């Protein structure tokens, strides 16, 4: 198929712009031809059952939850209206980190693969508890909740936490002031900020893993040389 | 005129 | 697949188109 | 830089979308990507002083004078009628035409330098046709001006015309004839030598030099199904 | 060069794109 060879040309295109050896974020200028990529793939024909790249999806994950290689904490200092916590686009969000973590595992199946495979699926269930529990206090942030989604939200992405998904549903119905109590206290004790770094080690591990271990190049070289030493 | 051919 | 309904009538559906949509959204967020 | 790799990307991606079997014409569906790709290599830094490659000057001559197939007796893509008021005669824009031909004239005549001579000289001869053609619309287009522009009209004539005097005198007294005379000298040299007719030649230009250069060279130009055939 | 870094695009791709646009507002007009 020529619309086939297009389409592929185009995801090459977007590897240039994608694969960062930091994390990927979207700059003004590469907008319109990131954009244009983007649609072409989206409306094209041949492309409605291909597997999305697991570069599309790391890509997405960075500029979805906006990571950056940021620490926790500012060292020494005390202690964001960048990610759209939609009940839906979070669902997909979810959908690719589960997809990035089984292509992971799939690669996974040198002194140190043990060690970077364990980091990673820690990592991983540390960021997927955290997206989950994020878009619930998310649900339980409005008047009146959305019960129908939120219900749902917390079956499809709440199993690894089917204990604290019920609590969860019994704060959802308590007056609007309990419910913010409960919130604030939850983010005040353990902030967005650790889950940007959960979400970042998680996806430069995995880059790292695949990029050593498997056949892709995810700009991890002078990583790759550090631990050559 | 022009440069033609057939 | 074999007979997709969605390819049949040429509809935008599947990963990609369901990439764009999720990326457009969170680029409008990223304005107002 | 980056922008070097990201660069040779979105040039290969061109690639994919303009090398036609055929003549390339743009399709609704790919103009928003054809554009944004060149655009993109359009204020690149980097390609500022790279040399254009072939295949652009190619696919921007078929589209510029909306080239239609003019057939090896062979299979039928579902084309349209010729007609010149798909083409927009603009002194600047023929005139850049007029050197991008020239350009793809420049290579085939590098790579016939490296049977093959009936084939060279079949371009040669197409060449002086289509070009000659062109330049014969592009006086038709500046006598149908009122008031005739006088300046460009002359720098072409100079730049393009093959013109020895027995036709520039000539066509200097034609063009300060009064304009309905102009019209109907423009109307009988067009019923004389139509634009279909340029359209047959440029078109078989192009197919022969793309064949040539695939044949003779190493670039590909789909031609594959017309080679022994 | 006296407009590569004064950062102003020109070139054989500056040109083909202005080109490129003359004939699709035409096309489309
Ligand atoms: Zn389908
Ligand atoms: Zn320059």
């Amino acid at each position: 198929s020529n619309e086939k060879i297009r389409s592929q040309s185009v995801l090459n295109t977007l590897e240039t712009f994608f694969i960062k050896e930091n994390h990927y974020d979207m700059q003004r200028e590469e907008s319109s031809i990131v954009n244009a990529c983007l649609r072409y793939l989206g409306y094209s024909k041949s492309m409605c059952h291909e597997k999305m790249p697991i570069f599309m999806d790391i890509a997405f994950i960075e500029y979805c939850f906006n990571l950056s290689l940021d620490p926790s904490s500012f060292q020494n200092l005390p202690i964001s209206q960048q990610i759209l916590w939609e009940y839906s686009l979070i669902s997909n969000a979810l959908e690719r980190l589960e997809n990035i973590e089984l292509e992971r595992q799939n690669c996974m199946r040198l002194l140190n693969k043990e060690t970077l495979n364990n980091e990673a699926l820690k990592l991983y269930s540390c960021a997927k508890a955290g997206i989950c529990r994020w878009m619930a206090f998310h649900f339980l942030e409005q008047e009146p909740i959305d019960h129908i989604n939120f219900t749902k939200f917390l079956q499809d992405w709440g199993s690894h936490n089917e204990k604290e998904m019920e609590a969860l549903q019994r704060l959802s119905k308590h007056k609007i002031r309990k419910r913010l109590i409960y919130v604030s206290q939850h983010k005040k004790k353990m902030p967005w900020s650790k889950f940007n770094s959960v979400l970042s080690r998680y996806i430069q591990c995995t880059k790292l893993q695949l990029e050593v271990f498997c056949d892709y190049d995810f700009k991890q070289r002078e990583i790759v040389k550090m631990l050559t030493s | 005129g022009e440069d033609l051919e057939i | 697949s074999e007979a997709c309904e969605m390819c049949r009538l040429g509809l935008p559906h599947g990963s990609f188109f369901e990439l764009l949509r999720d990326w457009k959204k969170i680029e409008e967020f990223r304005n107002k």
